[PDB]
């Protein structure tokens, strides 16, 4: 689980992997860790999966409210503030590790929030358990004033290096590019690392190979005519 | 009921008529007289029976061993207020290790009246209290109204025919201020004071109720054959 | 029933007399206000009058600072003025707290409007008898004026006036934007907009002014300020030399 | 202290609740609004009015957004409309978007709002909101739907209807004008034509507020690369569009 | 020890082609003592199927809880509930008990009747929609199942081939387990009609 | 029947309740507040109703925290409640911010509390005029507080029955000293104008109370005048009016 | 203040009585006719809509008929707004009983619970009653088919045949004359349509103004099929009986 | 719950024929780090009572507040209610006492030990102790903290019983308190050279002698021994 948020002058690109694990078991080869606080404010979550989705749920509802009240497009910091509050109160019993990225009529933005209520700023943030491996690449190759081509590159390659130096990372690489003054593009499966090899023989079995002890029919379809 | 009804209204006269109604509680009350020298305070209360088989209804409530109150008006209201006063006197003994000052308790009582005069569904209390006590600043006699007015006086009265007592005290005013260290004289002067406020209701030795507080004497209530020395 | 108008309940005409009566208590100070939009500023003037000398003139005010960018000008009794001012300051603090940026004027107009609605839906609330003018310079909407009233209704404006004789001022503003053919004065310095405003006020009310007879509030970018009498005097002198 | 907990609404002796009668009179006092249900969309139209001609009317709305599929439009009291729109959004999110994570069907929401009206009729310390609302929306199981919620707290589904003071005439016009198959284009022209009988004042796209629950707009979505989610089916038409349709009558 | 492991119990669910399949064992015991071999863990609301694993009492409690709600949904919207919205519903009701949590795993299996789409979803203790289009497992032998299923599965199976696959996947995993095995039921869920077959499988 | 409650309005802008409270205040005794350069000087007329009273044993001027004097007229018990409330609020500010409350801040608090009693059927508006002021670090200030929940700044304020006389005399005192006078010199003036405001009241005899909060003589704390100073003020007035 | 304006609507009259209840009953005779006829094979609930326009949609309309549970449905007559609250409360009670006993609620229990709720408003609180009348059609195994009516007081009575709303007395006489002790659902349908045809305020009785639902023992071995008909099926059975 | 975070050292005091002396050293310790210097732990309340508060500076601030509040409360009313209804040492004592006890009972203690030192309106000595348990006791010599058994032995060696007080003169008392501050500064690891001193007399009231230095030390003989032996 590695999430990179890379800031550049024309917007912000935020990228993540799609393996979700449950301990040594890989729970899911495909989920999307990229959530939508708003159409223009995407976030990604690391840490406890349940705790990530449910909170982005809660505040996405709340910010939609707020935006309809002010008849104005949402802010990045609106979301960030709501989050901070809500987490601080359980005093870190909710483990959320979110990169909140977004454009608005004030520019591009990139924030990180911890599971206690801490928040940091940078042009350049990395979260999750593979964060370390991403950070390593990200500091040698980064420079101010990237374009969107460059930034996309850098994000995706940091994610693979996470895949190849972290066991919790692995899968397709999803990216979302949010630029100022344009609709946000979801580049899902931008780069596919690792395809499953072809089984050497099929394992389809003939009919009647298992036994049936009895059988019955029940129809959940409807309650009845006559 | 035009402006007369309710403890929330005005009153194009600037008034409220509930207050005056409650002061009628004083008027239909029996007379009581309080007077203080600089070393003793004395309350002389005219108890009153309902009939001959009935006894007399008490009029002086001990609040503390240096502090006393006597009611004039509705008994049931007097009962709320007396409990309250004892409560904060024991409070002051507890928290500050200090006797509760008279001057102060008047103000506490003031607010407690004010707020049933504030809210709708309250009422003004229909009892006026005379509160005597002897503290570190000496003797004190306070007059408490249904309005919530507390006043400090040398000697005062409330009840029916309260005026006839005030005139008496207006003549004998500078007499009882100069008498100090002789409580007996003050008590006799109060008996004579309340003689002027009889309806041919003669002073008996169980109709008169005396209570004193001194420099050297805790608060005491005399009744029965303790009052015969003065009658 | 005999009660339709001691509580907030419709009449046989389908109406709220009570709220009407609220509108009939906004003209008791008989202060007038005039507010216009510059090009990068917003300007509002109100009368100041003291009935006696033994008042201190400084404390007599009707331009109340709510936010650092939103000024509030009140028409109607001063007790209700103060209650409204307090309301609004509370909401402003709370917006900054929960959303991480200062309250927009639009949002404040609506919040206060909804509170108004609540005062005319509960049977034991008395409505405010104040019309509030919110002057701001926004960076998303530009200079703006929003007017709310005791009903809980609000509307935007190009310019607006309030007071008992504010029809005169309406005439003035109407003719002005008739000639200009555009919804705001094109002036790039806030001073001259103060000047223009005072000119229309002298024309409209028919009476000349002095530094102690005026009160001026200006919303520039990222700020709100009020002028003191000394600076108001200077504006008056520069009017004669136009 | 407070003791307004007894209802201010009672039965009249002749059988009725007097207060909703007064409120329904108040609805024929306000602006005129109408809604037509087409086969492939719904159109809602209303008049913009202000106290003064120098007041702005672009910073003011009478067609409000509850959900990206559901809009409302009112005839009656402005102040009452404003708070109740907010409350509708409120309970739409807390009881369908936290429990199923998505927006409510039109009908579900209609009932959600009818309860708020109902508890403005019950429970001392209140009087009814003096509005009629058209709740136009689209859900994926009953298609396009148009409802009217009244001051009483009832609703009715309609095929086309009008509210406000010009309602009697408008409804009689829509009686012929409605057809078993109507195109959203044709319904737009029809709604303008009817509300033109209703309006005395200047007639432009700047005074006629038009909104359609038509078809989805991927451009109003605010993002791309998701084919699974689609755009709002609601759209507010700004003045430019409406100015063409003045001419296409 | 940990509550889920006091019964055992497992649920496997597969998508096929134009069909899904959900299956469970029937063992319900307390730790060593196997108590009942007639306890269904798959329930159904309309034409969503709900399989549930983990702590015993939570199985039943969640079951009636969901009943209450889906009854509301039908009386109101006058339609049966679609498996997708039921997925959201499961998530919410789990997260309502975040402190004093539930100890369960739901598996949601259904077919959209509006497009004919197989739809499966997974859950664990507090919530967390587990997205798949391949298969979902839960229970206390989810390991054994994950291995079995990943090997045998072949995308877009036929309904009867799906039956064979899921049967074997369940049987061998269950006799590699100590908290499962007493009997098994397989639901082959078509688009029109649902077949319930109990499997003959070794007792202990 | 719009005289029945405070939450009613009338189509005349009137809320008869609150106007009637002023007539309760018109029943109180003269009370003056002289704003001087150095501080404030309050004085109250204390009627001696009977020869049974204890003189100089009842205060109608009470201090809040230690630098804000409060003197009220109208209903003595009711004003007493108001002062108690203001002390609660003062102590709250002092705990929360570690500084004795400013006088304008105090003004906000009391004004809000009295304004509150007109928004609910449940309560009765207070029938008292208050005059409160003192020295804080941003200077001496003076406020007079209406039973309506209105207040303004003042260079001299008065209330009571002999308010007629007092206001006129204060006008003169600001015409004698347009740059002001000393709080030292103002003791004698308070004596003077109370005496002059007792000819409308010349049924009785009275006792004069004076108190002051000035920076130059009490070091910014609210103290009472006594002794030779008090008696000298008495004599001053006495000779003027004879 | 507030005692000033208090109207006191839950006090007695000199009659020993409650005006508000009477007034609610009065206002329900302004509302539509709803009819319940119990056959030996099922129950017919037939309700006549109050509003009808060629612009009204009557195809999503179930304004009068509501399912409380999939054994018990009601016909509603009175204030719709108040009725909605009670309907969802009823469903919640049904699910609660189902929750704690895991067995479907008898008709008895539900009718009474709702009656108690109505009783609470008249008993205290100063509130006005909920002005609704319910006809409950239900099937339970203990008493079989059960027909009930309850009124704004919070009182219920069982019936063999009943009418509520407008022209209660007229329809009741009709039902007397035309009732059989055992009937079919078809015979019952016929009688219901006819009674509404002789009591309808418009000269003609039409499918687009009829709401019509049944609960039938067509479904066998202790299953009951509820049916809320489509107006197009109501049309056909309206031509069967020869009204149209 | 609450435990010592920032702490002062010790308050010492004694009775003499016409009043009391009380003194405390000026230190705010943060453990070994002597983090705050010039911090005063004697607080005058009234003009004949000095209240010396030991334990935490944190809780000490919030008691400092309440003393001032009590003065305010007491001053409220007639001008005779601050001349001669003024606070007394025995009143101030009880107030501090009660509040501390009730916070100990709620299990969130005000962690201090307090000495209240003064003379009465009656003209009597009053020197008393309260702490974070609610224990109260009076004695002719008192201390808190580490000086409960370091300085106090010396002071109790001058005045053993209450009948030797009229034999002890104010300047002998003076000597003893200086001497005991010297001993504290020697043999205790958290101690400051600065100390504040107050003398409460019943014939001239409170005189507050601030920022005395401890002088006349002995260090001469730490060059005649070496090593550990």
């Amino acid at each position: 689980t590695t999430i990179v948020g890379v800031k550049f002058n024309n917007g912000v690109v935020i990228a993540a992997d799609t393996r979700s694990t449950q301990g040594p078991i890989v729970a899911d080869k495909n989920c999307a860790k990229l959530h939508r606080i708003s159409p223009k404010i995407w976030c990604a979550g690391a840490g406890t999966a349940a705790d990530t989705e449910a909170v982005t749920q809660l505040i996405g509802s709340n910010i939609e409210l707020h935006s309809l009240y002010t008849s104005r497009e949402p802010r990045v910091v609106s979301a960030l503030q709501m989050l901070k509050q809500h987490l601080f109160k359980y005093q870190g019993h909710i483990g959320a590790y979110l990169i909140v990225a977004g454009v608005d009529p004030t520019g591009s933005h990139l924030f990180s929030i911890h599971a206690h209520g801490s928040t940091d700023v940078g042009y350049y943030l990395s979260l999750g358990s593979g964060s370390l491996a991403a950070m390593a690449v990200l500091e040698s190759h980064w420079k101010q004033d990237l374009t969107k081509e460059e930034a996309i590159k850098l994000a995706s390659d940091a994610i693979q290096a996470g895949i190849w130096n972290d066991l919790g990372s692995g899968s397709n690489v999803d990216v979302c590019v949010m630029e100022i003054g344009k609709d946000a593009e979801y580049l899902r499966n931008y780069l596919t690392p690792n395809v499953r090899e072809e089984k050497q023989k099929s394992y389809k079995f003939p009919r009647g190979t298992t036994a049936v002890l009895k059988e019955s029919i029940v129809n959940i379809c409807d309650i009845q005519e006559e | 009921n035009n402006y007369d009804g309710d403890t929330v209204t005005f009153s194009p006269t600037g008034r409220l008529f509930q207050v005056e109604y409650a002061l009628e509680a004083i008027k239909q009350g029996s007379v009581t007289v309080g007077l203080r020298s600089n070393t003793h305070a004395v309350l002389v209360a005219l108890k009153r029976n309902a009939d001959e088989l009935s006894s007399y209804q008490k009029k002086i409530i001990k609040c503390d061993e240096h502090m006393g109150l006597s009611l004039a008006g509705l008994a049931p209201d007097a009962r709320v207020l007396s409990n309250y006063l004892r409560q904060q006197c024991n409070y002051s003994s507890l928290v500050f290790n200090r006797k509760l000052a008279v001057e102060r308790a008047g103000h506490l009582l003031c607010d407690k009246a004010q707020k049933n005069t504030q809210s709708y569904g309250g009422r003004p209390y229909g009892v006026g209290l005379l509160i005597i006590g002897y503290d570190k600043s000496g003797a004190h006699l306070l007059e408490f109204q249904p309005s919530g007015n507390v006043t400090e006086l040398y000697g005062t009265a409330i009840g029916a025919r309260s005026q006839g007592a005030k005139t008496y005290l207006e003549r004998t005013l500078d007499t009882f201020i100069k008498i100090d260290g002789n409580p007996d004289e003050l008590i006799k002067a109060g008996v004579e004071a309340i003689s002027q406020s009889l309806r041919d209701e003669s002073l008996t030795v169980d109709n008169l109720s005396i209570a004193i507080v001194g420099k050297d004497t805790p608060f005491t209530i005399y009744d029965g054959e303790a009052v015969a020395k003065y009658i | 029933a005999g009660y339709d108008r001691h509580i907030t309940i419709f009449s046989p005409e389908g109406r709220l007399y009570q709220v009407e009566y609220a509108f009939k208590a906004t003209n008791q100070t008989n202060i007038n206000s005039l507010a216009v939009r510059g090009k990068d500023c917003t300007v509002v003037i109100s009368q100041k009058k003291v009935p006696d000398k033994l008042l201190d003139p400084t404390t007599v005010s009707y331009i109340f600072c709510i936010s650092r960018t939103i000024g509030m000008v009140v028409n109607g009794p001063i007790p209700d003025a103060r209650n409204a001012a307090l309301r609004a300051k509370a909401e402003a603090a709370e917006f900054r707290y929960k959303y991480g940026y200062d309250m927009p004027c639009d949002v404040l107009a609506k919040r206060m409007a909804n509170l108004s609605q609540i005062y005319t839906q509960r049977a034991y609330m008395r409505p405010l008898g104040v019309i509030l003018t919110f002057v701001s310079v926004d960076e998303e909407l530009g200079p703006s004026i929003y007017k709310t009233d005791p009903a809980g209704y609000y509307v935007g404006y190009k310019a607006t006036a309030t007071g008992p004789k504010q029809q005169e001022i309406t005439t003035n503003l109407e003719n002005h934007f008739k000639k200009s053919k555009i919804d705001h004065i094109n002036e790039e310095s806030w001073e001259k907009v103060v000047e223009f405003a005072i000119t229309h006020m002298i024309d409209a009310l028919g009476t000349e002014f002095s530094k102690n007879d005026l009160e001026v509030g200006v919303a520039t970018k990222d700020k709100f300020f009020t002028l003191s009498a000394e600076n108001i005097e200077e504006r008056l002198v520069a009017i004669a030399e136009q | 202290t407070d003791r307004y907990s007894f209802s201010l609404t009672t039965f009249s002796p002749s059988g009725k609740l007097g207060q909703i009668d007064y409120a329904l009179t108040a609805v024929k006092q306000g602006v005129t609004s109408l809604g037509i249900k087409a086969t492939n969309g719904v159109v809602i139209a209303t008049e913009k009015k202000s106290s003064s001609p120098l007041a702005m009317s672009e910073t003011l709305s009478k067609v409000s957004l509850l959900t990206p599929d559901i809009g409302a439009v009112y005839s009656g009291m402005g102040p009452d409309y404003r708070v109740l729109v907010d409350k509708s959004r409120k309970v739409a999110h807390t009881s369908y978007k936290r429990i199923y994570g998505e927006y409510p069907p039109t009908k579900l929401l209609v009932s959600e709002v009818a309860k708020i009206m109902q508890e403005a009729t019950q429970s001392g310390g209140v009087r009814p909101f003096g509005v009629s609302l058209l709740i136009a929306g689209h859900d994926e199981f009953n298609g396009f739907s148009l409802y009217q919620v009244d001051p009483s707290g009832s609703y009715f589904p309609w095929k086309a209807t009008a509210i406000g003071k010009g309602s009697v005439a408008a409804k009689t016009f829509l009686e012929k004008r409605w057809n078993d198959e109507l195109e959203l284009e044709d319904a737009i022209h029809i709604a303008l034509l009817t509300l033109k009988e209703s309006v005395e004042g200047e007639f432009n796209g700047d005074t006629i507020e038009l909104a359609i629950i038509g078809d989805e707009n991927p451009d109003l979505l605010g993002y791309t690369g998701i084919p699974t989610d689609k755009g709002p089916r609601f759209r507010k038409l700004t003045s430019q569009e409406i100015n063409d349709r003045l001419e296409a009558l | 020890s940990d509550p889920s492991s006091i019964n055992g119990g497992i649920v496997v669910a597969m998508t096929g082609k134009d069909c899904v399949a959900i299956a469970c064992d029937l063992r319900l015991g307390s730790q060593s003592l196997g108590v009942s071999n007639k306890f269904e863990k798959i329930f159904h609301y309309g034409h969503v199927f709900l399989g549930i694993t983990g702590l015993a009492t939570d199985v039943t409690t969640l079951n009636e809880m969901f009943r209450y709600k889906t009854n509301l949904y039908k009386l109101k919207e006058e339609r049966a509930i679609e498996p997708e919205t039921f997925t959201q519903l499961v998530s919410s009701s789990l997260y309502e008990r975040r402190f004093g949590p539930y100890f369960v795993g739901p598996v949601v299996a259904g077919i959209n009747s509006k497009s004919g789409k197989p739809f499966i979803a997974g859950f664990d203790l507090i919530g967390c929609i587990d997205e798949a289009k391949d298969f979902i497992v839960s229970g206390t032998a989810s390991d054994q199942l994950f291995g079995m299923c990943e090997s045998l599965y072949e995308p877009n199976l036929e309904p009867e081939d799906l039956f064979e696959t899921i049967s074997q996947a369940l049987l061998n995993a269950a006799d590699r387990d100590a908290l499962s095995g007493w009997g098994a039921v397989v639901y082959i869920i078509k688009k029109d009609e649902v077949v319930k077959r109990y499997l003959k499988m070794r007792q202990d | 029947g719009y005289d029945l409650s405070n939450s009613v309005f009338s189509p005349d802008g009137r809320n008869f309740q609150v106007e009637y409270a002023v007539k309760a205040v018109e029943n109180g005794t003269t009370s003056i507040g002289i704003k001087c350069n150095d501080g404030v000087v309050f004085a109250v007329e204390k009627l001696i109703t009977s020869k049974l009273l204890v003189p100089q044993k009842n205060v109608k001027i009470q201090v809040v925290d230690r630098h804000i004097g409060c003197v009220y007229s109208g209903l003595i018990p009711d004003g007493r409640h108001l002062v108690n409330r203001g002390r609660e609020e003062a102590a709250s500010f002092k705990k929360l911010y570690k500084t004795p409350i400013p006088i304008p801040a105090f003004a906000d608090r009391l004004g809000q509390y009295v304004q509150a009693h007109t928004l609910y059927n449940s309560v009765r508006p207070f029938g008292v005029s208050t005059i409160f002021g003192g020295v804080d670090k941003n200077g001496a200030h003076l406020y007079m507080l209406e039973p309506s929940g209105s207040y303004w700044g003042y260079k001299g304020a008065a209330t009571g029955k002999g308010r007629q006389s007092a206001k006129a005399e204060l006008e003169k005192l600001v015409d004698h000293h347009p740059e002001g006078l000393s709080a030292r010199e103002a003791v004698k003036q308070a004596a003077k104008i109370i005496y002059l405001a007792h000819e409308d009241n010349k049924e009785k005899d009275f006792e004069l109370e004076i108190s002051w909060c000035s920076l130059s003589e009490t070091n910014g704390l609210h103290k009472f005048v006594k002794g030779d100073l008090l008696q000298e003020a008495i004599d001053f007035a006495q000779k003027e009016i004879n | 203040g507030s005692r000033r304006y208090d109207s006191r609507t839950t006090i007695f009259s000199p009659e020993g009585r409650l005006y508000q209840v009477e007034y609610a009953l009065e206002s329900i005779s302004h509302a539509g006719t709803a009819i319940g006829i119990m056959a030996s094979d099922g129950i017919v609930l037939a309700a006549e809509r109050k509003v009808t326009s060629t612009l009204l949609e009557q195809d999503t309309s179930t304004e009068k008929l509501y399912k409380l549970n999939d054994k018990i449905a009601v016909a509603v007559a009175g204030l719709t707004a108040d009725a909605e609250i009670l309907i969802n409360t009823a469903r919640i009670h049904a699910q609660n009983y189902l929750k704690t006993y895991n067995e479907d609620i008898p008709v008895e229990i539900l009718v009474r619970r709702l009656s108690d709720i109505k009783q609470g408003y008249t008993q205290h609180g100063g509130l006005r009653p909920f002005g609704v009348s319910f006809i409950y059609a239900g099937y339970d195994d203990r008493y079989g088919y059960q027909l009930y009516t309850s009124n704004p007081s919070g009182n219920y009575t069982g019936w063999k045949a009943i009418s509520v709303g407008a022209n209660t007395s007229a329809a009741q006489t009709l039902l007397q004359m035309d009732y059989k002790d055992d009937m079919k659902v078809d015979d019952a349908i016929e009688l219901a349509l006819k009674t509404l045809s002789k009591t309808t305020d418009s000269s003609a009785l039409t499918y687009d103004r009829l709401e019509f639902a049944t609960i039938r023992k067509g479904a066998n071995d202790g299953e009951v099929y509820q049916k809320i008909f489509k107006p197009q099926e109501i049309k056909d059975i309206l031509v069967k009986t020869g009204i149209t | 719950t609450q435990q010592p975070i920032v702490t002062g050292t010790s308050v010492i005091s004694m009775k003499y024929d016409n009043g009391v002396i009380i003194a405390a050293d000026n230190l705010g310790s943060y453990g070994s780090l002597l983090r705050f210097n010039g911090v005063e732990r004697l607080i005058p309340v009234g003009d004949n009572t000095v209240v010396g508060i030991s334990g935490d500076i944190s809780d000490m601030q919030h008691i400092e507040r309440l003393l001032k509040d009590l003065v305010t409360e007491n001053a409220y009313d007639n001008p005779l209610a601050d001349a001669e209804e003024a606070l007394e040492p025995s009143y101030i004592f009880e107030y501090l006492a009660t509040v501390m006890y009730q916070r100990r009972s709620k299990m969130n203690p005000l962690w201090n030990a307090i000495i209240v030192a003064g003379v009465q309106s009656n003209g009597d000595q009053f020197l008393r102790y309260v702490n974070l348990l609610g224990v109260t006791y009076s004695s002719p010599t008192l201390a808190t903290g580490f000086g409960a058994h370091m300085a106090n032995p010396l002071l109790r060696k001058v005045v053993d019983r209450e009948s030797d007080i009229p034999k002890t003169t104010v300047q002998v008392a003076e000597e003893a308190i200086v001497n005991a501050m010297r001993v504290l500064y020697y043999r205790d690891a958290r101690s400051s050279r600065n100390f504040s001193l107050a003398i409460i007399d019943k014939n001239t009231g409170l005189t507050f002698k601030k920022n005395l230095q401890v002088e006349n030390m002995k260090w001469d003989f730490a060059k005649d021994i070496k090593g550990y032996g």
